């Protein structure tokens, strides 16, 4: 035996860092009673097979860390010191703060006299770090208290994705999963550094290569990913659409598209109305006054029944395919080669290698994460990837897909639970002031008159009603709909998002902020503005693992505690391996993890913190009364707790949903109290509850499917690695989305050797079919109104076809593709004292702002200090030596960093001028370690895009000087 | 006995192996500074049994050849470090009959530190300045004797790290050398008749590290 593990209890967990969702084994002392003694990889886990990157590998040192918070802490106004306090004190005083601010600032009706029932005096940040049951409970706590400013991580990195892919495929999610990468014949990594940022992914990527796949990295920098790809193609910042447009042209010119796939399963055959045109970088319906398009001009021509017209011959010149052909003829190799900085020869190499996956029995996959999709045409960057994938028949198939890599462990889950301002859980929009009734809300859902179009979103009313019944089961949904806050229809949607929360905070327009499992003092662009602006808060709640730059902004660099009047509550939360619950990985795998050791010192799961806090508010409102108490008093929290404790288990069962009385649905009978077996069996009439319709199927009468650890596979499942008995993915355990597109109209795979589904006997064998019905009797994209994979996407603000608009303001003065330089539906200074393009990115060893990993000695050991990566060309110019201290400065702030001179950075050629790019990690902050450095967000602008409301962190103007 | 096959053509320099070695033995972290490199700690020491060395080599066309070298004791079939210390004390350095692990014991405090280091062709052994004990990769002999993989091998995501019986490992190495040659035509095995840690180099081993091979 191994003495270290001999007397320890062994439990399973899921990594608390990136969205790969690697399995852990935890060993806990005194047969589970004491502290963890060991944390390493779970060798039975089908994704990581026991392997861990240094972040997963160091989770022991994250957990058993003497620097972790021990108890609630309290900072009095204008005080320069923390005072330890009890949980009883912290939560009551916070519960009073919530009620005071709310009672004062609550609004039943807006200026227009529309019912809204909200407070705009409190904002919340976070979080994708919390468990799914914690995220859902949190969303519903904040909404009962009437908040509309509810944001988290997802806004910055995964918001320009949901629309791009929803427009294209019907859903905003990663199409395949990690294990499926191994089935690809060509892997294109573009806007991703996955070897460093999703490291276990590279297990399956290199297994693709073992079976003959080509690995292509397309990055402005040569990274650890590049080191291990067959082809590295440098691209200059924001040249991605030229690159992707040139590929679309290459595919059509050389007829490398999957012809049958395109004709049947895309909208190639749909006829676009005569009012669609594109001339000189603008589409038709453009309004120069309002910098906005009238999208009604982009409508399909409809037949008598309202169904878009189709020419299956693809001959009509107003066919999507023919308009697509015409639109991308401008993107020839010479123009694309010139603007991207990628050689003509290297474009041909990458286009040939990837467009070859147009073969029915070859599959190509695209991997992108955050890259530079931050700007206003990030959504159009992604739309182009979708379109290339629909052209080559790569959507629905093994080794295909748009693999939009999620960032955090549970950012997929936290978005799914509606911790963004615009969505309730299950992506039901937050009703606006003009959705006066539940009936009006439900009338906003488009219908289709195509009998071959499933159009699943017509079921919305059953999901909204079942949702309202999980929060307010004693009320009719129709009545409960009035309890929850509404946003102004008259107001712009971005005004409720991340960056405008920082604008409003700097204008003193917020009393309280929740910084719940985030570090905005380092995470937000323009850190100096934000740190000052937090000084204009009345109260601040920070729930975190450690004291940090947010909890202690008031004693930050150049700050006088005495003058800063912000009251701060620091609540220390327990680590991932010290609580039970689920995280949803990038592949939608909702995986159950267990408690190893008991919480460290007096730390609590976020569940108990938020529940106890709300219970205090609630009993306060039973004592004092105050502003519209019905939403707080009526909230069903009894379904959340067991034995005076937040119950991950029960909350999960509620989110899945159960019948509130005896019901007949889909020709089957169900008893009161019985768990809902699928979202197919939810109702709009109040028979069913369900906190999240996507979770309906996850925790049934059969048990907790998220907790399954069964590697049983049929031959056909094992060949592509579906592992359908390993945990559970939404929707209804469909591992690969749009899989109906992977077979012909007889139900035979395009690629039988890597079949996703197959029609054998009178059934679909393999993955769960993404849409019921016999082969050739349904359109494959069931969440689409019209049912087709969209090449032409007329719901996008920027136009129905991706077009190149320069995201770089400063160093570019002319567009080679039109008269239109910048995004025509969108004032940077470009002070010549800042002649270089600063960018921020990650290293393998650190996590986010480094709040966590800067407390882990083994990660500091490998990456102890903020560095500045520059080319040999720029080191010659500013006289920088490898290792020399340098000063990186911008209009927003300045910092010191260690110079790394490397050939991995190169000058870009932009309009016959050498433009130097300098790189920084944003993993550093003033609190830890000693000599570590502060956040690169000292340098970044908080000027965002009116489209996305996301700030610039990948191309911002800096100067770099030797010290 | 047992053997490591390290296919350096699959390494992403994630440094899982580096962290994992220290988590398993609960080794302390060194004081480090960035001196214009990702490589840290800069060298092996008494508390660091494995560090990943980073080398940037120029090449025609975009990018570079980025060479990664996770360094450890080679657990030599005929250990020169033993042969040296056996003149001072037959016990300080011993060889496990079952695994072929070369193990430094507590009796290394009763030998010449530098003498045992200099005798090692790979410059592996390190000295605690306080206590004068020799430390290095011990092959996770503990774990192997209990049927577990070494921490650095289990944690590696790329298939770079491989462990098992010397018959299977020399079989894997020779078959993998053939397949990797198709991409990197100058790919070689490091001293594959003298060591139990057989690195596959994508080119001249000396580009990865001066002491990569004997
Ligand atoms: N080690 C580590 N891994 C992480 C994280 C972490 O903090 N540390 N965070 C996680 C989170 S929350 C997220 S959202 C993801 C983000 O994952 P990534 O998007 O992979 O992360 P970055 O390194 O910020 O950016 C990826 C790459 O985009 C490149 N890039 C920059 N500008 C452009 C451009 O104009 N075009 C193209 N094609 N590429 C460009 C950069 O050079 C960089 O190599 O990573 C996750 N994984
Ligand atoms: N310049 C620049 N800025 C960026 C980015 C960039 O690339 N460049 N990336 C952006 C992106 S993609 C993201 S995701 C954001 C991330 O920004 P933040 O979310 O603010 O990042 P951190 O706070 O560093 O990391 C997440 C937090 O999770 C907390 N945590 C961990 N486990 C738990 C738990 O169980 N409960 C609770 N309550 N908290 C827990 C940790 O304490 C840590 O503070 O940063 C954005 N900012
Ligand atoms: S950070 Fe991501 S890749 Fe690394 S161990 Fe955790 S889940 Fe796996
Ligand atoms: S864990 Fe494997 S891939 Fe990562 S640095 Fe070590 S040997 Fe290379
Ligand atoms: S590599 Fe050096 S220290 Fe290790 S067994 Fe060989 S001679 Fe001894
Ligand atoms: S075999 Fe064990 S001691 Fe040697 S480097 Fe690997 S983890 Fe460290
Ligand atoms: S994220
Ligand atoms: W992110």
């Amino acid at each position: 035996e191994l003495q270290k593990l001999q007397w320890a209890k062994q439990t399973t967990s899921i990594c608390c860092y990136c969205a790969v969702g690697c399995g852990l084994i935890v060993h806990t002392a005194k047969d589970g009673q004491g502290r963890a003694v060991n944390v390493e990889g779970d060798p039975d886990h089908p994704i990581n097979e026991g392997s861990l990157c240094p972040k997963g590998a160091s989770i022991f040192q994250l957990g058993e860390n003497d620097q972790r918070g021990t108890q609630p802490l309290y900072r009095a106004p204008f005080s320069d010191t923390w005072k330890p306090v009890t949980w009883d004190f912290a939560l009551t005083e916070i519960a009073k703060r919530i009620k005071k601010t709310r009672d004062a600032s609550f609004t039943e009706k807006n200026a227009a006299g529309d019912l809204v029932n909200r407070t705009e005096a409190i904002a919340s940040f976070g979080s994708a770090a919390m468990d799914n049951e914690e995220c859902w409970a949190y969303g519903n706590i904040l909404r009962s208290l009437g908040l509309v400013y509810i944001e988290h991580q997802a806004r910055i990195x995964h918001s320009p994705t949901v629309p791009a892919l929803a427009e294209s495929f019907g859903r905003g999610a990663m199409t395949n999963h990690w294990n499926d990468l191994a089935n690809s014949d060509c892997i294109l990594i573009m806007g991703s550094n996955a070897a460093e940022n999703h490291p276990i992914a590279f297990k399956w990527v290199l297994r693709a290569k073992d079976k003959g796949a080509t690995l292509i990295h397309v990055d402005p920098r040569f990274t650890r990913t590049s080191a291990r790809c067959d082809v590295y193609a440098p691209i200059r910042s924001g040249a991605d659409i030229p690159f992707l447009g040139g590929l679309i042209k290459y595919i059509l010119d050389n007829k490398l598209y999957f012809t049958d796939y395109v004709r049947e399963y895309t909208n190639a055959s749909l006829i676009v109305g005569e009012k669609f045109s594109f001339k000189d970088g603008l589409f038709s319906g453009y309004d120069a006054a309002n910098k906005k398009y009238d999208k009604s001009m982009w409508a399909f021509e409809l037949d008598a029944n309202g169904v878009p017209k189709r020419d299956p011959a693809l001959k009509h010149p107003r066919c999507v395919i023919n308009l697509l052909k015409k639109h991308y003829e401008r993107y020839n190799l010479d123009k694309v080669a010139a603007i991207t900085g990628t050689s003509k020869e290297q474009l041909q190499q990458v286009y040939k290698a990837y467009a070859a996956t147009g073969k029915p029995d070859k599959a190509g996959t695209i991997m992108y994460a955050m890259g530079w999709t931050q700007h206003s045409v990030g959504v159009q960057n992604i739309r182009a990837m979708a379109m290339i994938q629909l052209l080559l028949g790569n959507i629905g198939v093994a080794g295909g897909g748009v693999n939009a890599l999620r960032g955090e462990s549970n950012v997929q889950g936290s978005t799914d639970q509606g911790l963004l301002a615009h969505i309730w859980p299950g992506y039901n929009p937050v009703p606006n002031s003009k959705a006066a009734t539940l009936e009006l809300y439900n009338a906003a859902t488009p219908q289709s008159k195509d009998p071959m179009s499933v159009n699943w979103w017509q079921n919305r009313p059953k999901y909204v009603a079942s949702y309202l019944k999980a929060l307010y089961p004693d009320e009719e949904p129709a009545a409960a709909y009035d309890y929850l806050p509404r946003i102004d229809a008259g107001r712009k949607l971005t005004d409720y998002f991340w960056l405008n929360i920082f604008e409003k905070m700097d204008k003193g327009e917020f009393k309280g902020l929740f910084a719940w499992g985030m570090n905005p003092a380092c995470g937000g662009a323009n850190a100096n503005k934000n740190r000052k602006a937090m000084g204009k808060l009345e109260w601040l709640v920070n729930v975190n693992l450690f004291e940090n730059e947010t909890s202690s902004f008031w004693k930050g660099p150049g700050m006088n505690p005495a003058e800063i009047g912000t009251e701060v509550f620091f609540l220390p939360c327990c680590v991932s391996i010290e609580k039970e619950g689920s995280v949803a990985n990038s592949g939608r795998w909702m995986q159950w993890r267990y408690r190893g050791p008991k919480p460290y010192a007096e730390t609590k799961p976020d569940g108990d913190i938020m529940l106890d806090m709300f219970k205090k508010v609630r009993e306060l409102y039973a004592k004092e009364g105050g502003a519209y108490p019905a939403p707080i008093a009526k909230l069903n929290i009894a379904d959340w707790e067991e034995h005076n404790e937040f119950s991950p288990t029960k909350v999960a069962k509620l989110m899945n949903g159960y019948f509130l009385k005896d019901t007949e649905v889909g020709g089957k009978q169900f008893k009161k109290g019985q768990q809902v077996p699928s979202f197919a069996f939810l109702t709009a009439d109040g028979s069913t509850c369900s906190g999240n319709w996507l979770h309906a199927g996850s925790f049934t009468d059969a048990g907790n499917l998220m907790a399954r650890r069964d590697k049983t596979q049929t031959p056909e499942q094992a060949r592509i690695g579906l592992f359908p008995n390993w945990s559970f993915c939404w929707p209804v355990n469909r591992r690969i989305l749009y899989n109906r597109a992977s077979v012909d109209k007889t139900g035979k795979p395009w690629n039988p050797a890597k079949a996703v589904i197959e029609w054998k006997d009178g059934k679909w064998v393999g993955d769960v079919v993404d849409g019921g019905g016999d082969p050739g009797t349904k359109h494959p994209f069931i969440m689409q109104t019209h049912g087709f994979g969209a090449l032409y996407g007329p719901g996008r603000e920027e136009g129905p076809f991706p077009e190149h608009y320069e995201p770089l303001e400063c160093p570019v003065s002319k567009n080679p593709f039109s008269k239109q330089l910048h995004n025509p539906v969108a004032k940077a200074v470009c002070d010549p004292r800042y002649p270089f393009i600063g960018t921020t990115y990650r290293v393998t060893e650190h996590w986010q702002t480094g709040l966590m990993t800067r407390r882990c000695a083994w990660l500091v050991e490998a990456e102890p200090q903020i560095f500045c990566e520059i080319s040999k060309e720029l080191a010659k110019l500013r006289g920088i030596g490898n290792g020399d201290t340098v000063k990186v400065s911008s209009l927003r702030g300045a910092l010191e960093a260690v110079a790394i001179v490397t050939e991995r950075i190169r000058p870009f050629k932009i309009e016959g001028v050498d433009v130097h790019m300098v790189g920084l990690p944003w993993h550093y902050g003033w609190m830890v370690p000693k000599n570590g450095g502060d956040t690169a967000n000292l340098l970044t602008p908080s000027a965002g895009d009116p489209n996305t409301g996301i700030p610039e962190t990948k191309a911002f103007m800096v100067d770099v000087r030797k010290v | 006995g047992k053997m490591f096959f390290v296919d350096l053509s699959r390494c992403t320099a994630c440094r899982g192996c580096q962290i994992a070695c220290k988590q398993w033995k609960n080794l302390p972290a060194e004081e480090t500074r960035n001196t214009g490199s990702h490589q840290n700690p800069p060298d092996l020491s008494y508390v660091t049994l494995k560090t990943v060395r980073f080398t940037e080599k120029s090449r025609k066309g975009p990018g570079i050849d980025w060479l990664f070298f996770p360094e450890q004791c080679r657990h030599c079939v005929e250990p020169p470090c033993k042969g040296q210390a056996d003149v001072d004390l037959e016990g300080a350095v011993v060889k496990d009959e079952t695994t072929g692990a070369v193990l430094f014991t507590e009796l290394t405090a009763k030998v010449d530190g530098e003498s045992v280091r200099s005798a090692c062709p790979y410059d592996i052994p390190r000295i605690d300045p306080v206590t004068k004990r020799l430390s290095k990769c011990d092959m996770c002999n503990d774990r192997v004797q209990n049927g577990l993989l070494p921490a650095c091998v289990k944690t590696c995501p790329t298939g770079t790290m491989n462990f098992g019986d010397e018959q299977e490992m020399l079989a894997l190495a020779e078959k993998r050398l053939a397949e990797v040659k198709k991409t990197y035509p100058g790919a070689v095995l490091g001293d594959p008749n003298d060591v139990r840690v057989v690195y596959l180099f994508t080119r001249d081993p000396k580009d990865f590290y001066e002491h990569a091979v004997a």
